[PDB]
């Protein structure tokens, strides 16, 4: 139910497995400390480095709309409608 | 709709997002019996779980 949002001129979506598949009762259970959190912080770190780069897109600021898949394909597909509901618009998906 | 199992599965993945019922008439794949994934799909034909039994029993005879 949560989404990470950062303002910008062009918005790039993201999809990461922050949570392990909980099971029948719950879709999302415990957190991935290595493949869930570190990878997302890596994407944020790259975005920060680009946004203070003068040689790469000096006048355009990139936003972000990052979602969570909970290591399940049905859950991931339900979340992915945010990318296509516009047609804020999403330029590309990491 | 849905004559080939592949077409039915692909269409079912999309229709469950908008809550639209679907009834098939020729799709006999067994994968469609898992209601945790295809929770809006029905059909008037049996699955392929019994056709294998029939074929195997024909060979044994
Ligand atoms: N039952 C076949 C379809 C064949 C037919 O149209 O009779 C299938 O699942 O591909």
């Amino acid at each position: 139910k949560k989404v990470l949002t950062l303002e910008g001129d062009l918005v790039l979506g993201g999809l990461f497995p922050v949570h392990q598949k909980g099971g029948p009762a719950e879709d999302c259970g415990p957190v991935n400390e290595h493949r869930g959190i570190q990878r997302l912080e890596a994407m944020l770190f790259a975005l920060d480095r680009i946004n203070r780069d003068p040689h790469l897109l000096p006048g355009v600021r990139l936003g972000a709309h990052i979602l969570d898949s909970c290591s399940k394909d049905t859950h991931a597909l339900e979340q992915a409608l945010d990318f296509v509901r516009a047609s804020t618009a999403i330029t590309g998906v990491i | 709709g849905g004559s080939y199992s592949d077409v039915s599965i692909q269409v079912a993945n999309l229709l469950r997002l908008f809550q639209i019922p679907q009834i098939s008439y020729a799709s006999t794949s067994a994968k469609l019996s898992d209601k945790s994934r295809y929770d809006y799909f029905a059909r008037t034909v049996p699955p392929d779980f019994f056709q294998a039994k029939a074929m195997a029993e024909i060979l044994r005879f």
